[PDB]
RNA sequence: CAGAGGUGAAAUUCUUGGAUUUAUUGAAGACUAACUACUGCGAAAGCAUUUGCCAAGGACGUUUUCAUUAAUCAAGAACGAAACUAUGCCGACUAGGGAUCGGGUGGUGUUUUUUUAAUGACCCACUCGGCACCUUACGAGGAGUAUGGUCGCAAGGCUGAAACUUAAAGGAA
């Protein structure tokens, strides 16, 4: 018998309160159950005698971390789906210039949120960059290629220039001829 | 890989026969908690084979266990908690393992560290009386009164010092007052917990206190007469 | 609905576009509803004025 | 300005609007006087003669308790310092610094201050000695320092 | 009457292990892996590899005696992600198919209480 | 900078994203 | 007991002297995760585990002391791979508003606790000083086409093969 909790503060509190009756239809779905405390600001998920998938509880965990990190309720049900996964990555850690960080990451999200879209599509994933963190959900390669771009934008290679290179690997893979080289002599 | 994608490194030269199974020869064992706790017995164990003793003796009195504390006291409210345990001594087919140490795991800590708080983390040495010397880490969050606006209840630098001596106090203290079986008895039954608690009541009302990871650094000298008591001499069967 | 994203995302820290200080932030909510062929960029009598 | 610190603060003492005692003041200024002269025999700075006759007598301010001030009670009674008790301090600053960076030569933090320290010091200097009120070939050196602290 | 014992799952982005051992977790009873499994050197992390791996993983601890599990799971950790695996995912699953039980569930991490890095 | 596909993906991104219910060629 | 790492797919590499994984450790030199900001500090470069110790500083409470000792500062002295979509009219400046950080006063009930050891958290108004955030009164060449010049640019013929109508082989066909 197992479960976990997570913990949220008030603003998320209005909008966890807004949309419990959701949570606990798809929990109920799963046959997962659920609890929200809103004295203690804490979120429970328990395990059931009627469930047969602790595989699913664990995604459930993972799904409470995430409301409570504040991704809406549509990608908090599309990380229950099977195949997605979050992943929080730090870069705080990175550069000792503090203005040099924020404008970095700046950079990162893009004017207009142009980089932000860009990428995200591309990826098929969902970001949200949370101040001194980042968080990522979606396909495993998805968040493989965001890990490894975010990772170089807190360095000093532009996500413009990764942009181009999921690009044009996504174009090389999409035509079948080249199933086995290097494409370093694609790549840029 | 087994197939024939991948390349022949040196690899399988000659490997030997897999004619043994070890699972063949090996022997279970049965292991028993010390007296401080509840439910005594806990699960099996194996070893290679008795043709040397010695390694089943020098193996098992070498070995570490761990366990989850709602197995070992029957209680989900114990639950979120696990415990290290040391083999000290074998007799008919029974290990009866003495305390090792103490923790909380990733899970509790994560849920249990917010935002808009303030953390207090405070570890210490010291020697028991029963000269085990021992390492102990207790945490504690602040939290704002009923009585507030403030989203943010933090403590002044002040506050967290005088804090943190006071549970070295009192760290100090209990152990040294306590003894190991004494001391196990009272960090399983959160008793140091609420002392702390009550304790600094008066500086900067907390909310969460608790013993986070006990360490052991070194023992004492092996008494197996004193293990025997602390748990609670066979004839065999003159066959021939 | 800007005012409740701003308030939104900075009130739980998620680093946002450098929208200029005039215009209005652009979202999703706009590209969908195709509502600045309606209203505009900003507004021109307080940019002039 | 609150020179060399960038903070603007105000926080001192007032006076009253009246140039006198209160009137539930019943101690003898000659009293006072030799309490004065008492302390200064132990002594204690001008500055803390001040406080402890404001603090322990409801002796509200020696200025208007007395014809004087309180420095030019001490000089009419032969106890003026050979240097203003403020330049005074600074030079205990200065020596407790400089001896700091001797031991620890590497606060590289104090050094910047002991260079605030010493600017500040010249110019008091430089203003007791247009008063004239100290030797015009008085100088500052560490020499200066450890002969007149130890 | 209930035989336990710990498995380790270490559930890369590229590869699997299931590693069940004996409660002490000195004597480990059987160890295999998606690499191990699979033909293609890809599939190595597929779901399937490691419903197989579960699969005969199983089948040893049915042979020897070993009927319910404290699991473990874990990732890479440290530096690197910090997130477990499909093989970790769907091992769990293939685990419960396989019918043994399910003694206790945890995330173990390895976790840098402080990072492994340099500052630019 | 001077690449003419690339931003023109990038500004035509939030199109592409919100009128979706990948396609950029 | 046979692969492990890795990648879009590879590969380099490690691997029966048992790698990767397992449990117990020990050593090594790094950095202080979470708590972390809306804020803290210092002149700036910068600053995060505990804890003494030396040594300095700010804001405040002061009916203490000095009696114009100061301002701005050309000099001089102190300290020290990046870049890649950012930009707000400005100033002798008026009323401010919420929220916060550091003191201080006053009320006031809860938490606290009681001749022993610290009279501290919270709410509240007034108050100075600081990071900020939001309102406000008022002010002294590029475009692009056109070229009878100059200066460069460089053109075709199957290959051979040219003084030879010349081979094999080749190209197209």
């Amino acid at each position: 018998e197992s479960s976990f909790m997570t913990l949220f503060p008030k603003y998320r509190e209005s909008y966890l309160k807004t949309i419990w009756n959701d949570v606990t239809r798809a929990l109920d779905k799963h046959n997962i159950a659920c609890v929200l405390d809103l004295v203690e600001g804490s979120m429970t998920v328990k395990t059931t005698r009627k469930t047969y998938d602790p595989a699913i509880i664990l995604k459930a965990r993972d799904l409470i971390k995430l409301l409570a990190r504040s991704v809406p309720f549509p990608q908090a049900v599309k990380i229950l789906q099977d195949d997605m996964a979050c992943d929080v990555i730090k870069i705080g850690n990175f550069v000792t210039n503090k203005e040099r960080f924020v404008k970095r990451r700046q950079r990162l999200v893009g004017p207009n949120g142009n980089t932000l879209k860009a990428l995200e599509l591309l990826t098929k994933c969902y970001i949200l960059v949370q101040g001194n963190t980042v968080s990522a959900m979606g396909p495993f390669k998805g968040l493989k290629e965001v890990r490894r771009v975010v990772e170089d934008c807190m360095k000093n290679i532009h996500p413009i220039y990764h942009i181009k290179e999921l690009m044009i690997k996504r174009e090389l893979a999409k035509r079948p001829e080249l199933a086995n080289e290097d494409w370093s002599r694609f790549l840029p | 890989a087994v197939g024939k994608n991948k390349r022949l490194s040196k690899g399988k030269k000659g490997q030997k026969k897999r004619v043994v199974d070890p699972f063949t020869r090996k022997e279970w064992f049965d292991i028993k908690a010390p007296s401080t706790f509840e439910n005594r017995n806990v699960g099996k164990t194996l070893v290679n084979k008795s043709t040397g003793l010695k390694s089943a003796s020098d193996a098992l009195k070498g070995r570490v266990v761990e366990v989850c504390l709602a197995d070992l006291q029957g209680s989900e409210d114990h639950s979120f908690r696990k415990i290290k345990l040391r083999v000290d001594e074998v007799q008919g087919k029974n290990l009866l393992t003495n305390f090792h140490g103490m923790d909380f795991t990733t899970d509790k800590l994560r849920s249990m560290v917010r935002k808009w708080q303030t953390l207090i983390e405070a570890n210490v040495t010291v020697k028991t009386s029963d000269d085990y010397v021992l390492r102990i880490f207790a945490i504690a969050f602040t939290r704002k009164q009923a009585n507030q606006v403030k989203r943010h209840s933090y403590a002044q630098s002040s506050h967290i010092r005088a804090i943190r001596k006071v549970i070295s106090e009192i760290l100090t203290k209990e152990v040294q007052g306590s003894t190991l079986a004494q001391l196990t008895s009272k960090l399983i039954p959160e008793v140091i917990n609420k002392e702390i608690e009550n304790a600094t009541k008066d500086i900067f009302p907390l909310q969460n206190i608790h013993v986070r990871k006990v360490k052991l650094l070194k023992q004492p000298k092996f008494d197996v007469g004193a293990l025997m008591a602390l748990h609670g001499e066979e004839k065999g069967k003159k066959v021939t | 609905r800007i005012k409740k994203y701003e308030q939104e995302a900075a009130e739980g820290g998620i680093v946002l576009s450098k929208v200029k200080k005039g215009q209005f932030r652009k979202i999703e909510s706009t590209y969908k509803k195709d509502i600045e062929r309606r209203i505009g960029g900003s507004i021109k009598a307080r940019d002039k004025e | 300005g609150r020179m060399h610190s960038a903070g603007k603060g105000i926080s001192s003492s007032a006076i009253p609007y009246s140039r006198n005692a209160p009137a539930w003041f019943k101690l003898s200024s000659e009293s006072v006087i030799e309490q004065i002269v008492k302390y200064a025999r132990k002594g204690l700075t001008p500055s803390q003669i001040g406080v402890l006759l404001r603090d322990a007598h409801g002796v509200t301010q020696a200025r208007v308790i007395t014809g004087n001030k309180i420095m030019r009670i001490l000089k009419s009674n032969g106890l003026a310092p050979e240097i203003p008790e403020d330049l005074y301090y600074l030079i205990k600053k200065a020596v407790s610094v400089r001896k700091h960076l001797e031991r620890n030569r590497k606060d590289k933090d104090a050094k910047f201050r002991l260079i605030l320290i010493e600017s500040r010091i010249h110019r008091l200097a430089r203003y007791y000695r247009t008063v004239a009120v100290l030797p015009p070939n008085w100088k500052y050196e560490s020499a200066t320092a450890s002969a007149l602290v130890n | 009457s209930q035989v336990f014992g710990v498995a380790r799952i270490y559930a890369s982005f590229n590869d699997t292990f299931v590693h069940v051992t004996d409660l002490s977790g000195k004597e480990t009873i059987a160890r295999v892996t998606g690499g191990m499994k699979v033909k293609a050197d890809r599939d190595e992390s597929s779901p399937y590899a490691a419903m197989l791996a579960a699969q005969d993983v199983a089948a040893k601890c049915k042979e020897v005696g070993i009927t319910a599990v404290h699991v473990k799971i874990r990732a890479t950790g440290g530096t690197r992600t910090k997130t477990p695996g499909p093989g970790g995912q769907a091992a769990l699953r293939a685990l419960a198919r396989s019918g043994l039980r399910i003694g206790r569930i945890e995330d173990v991490t390895p976790v840098p209480s402080d990072s492994t890095r340099k500052k630019g | 900078q001077n690449d003419l596909e690339l931003q023109q993906f990038l500004r035509e991104s939030h199109l592409l994203s919100a009128f979706n219910n990948i396609v950029y060629q």
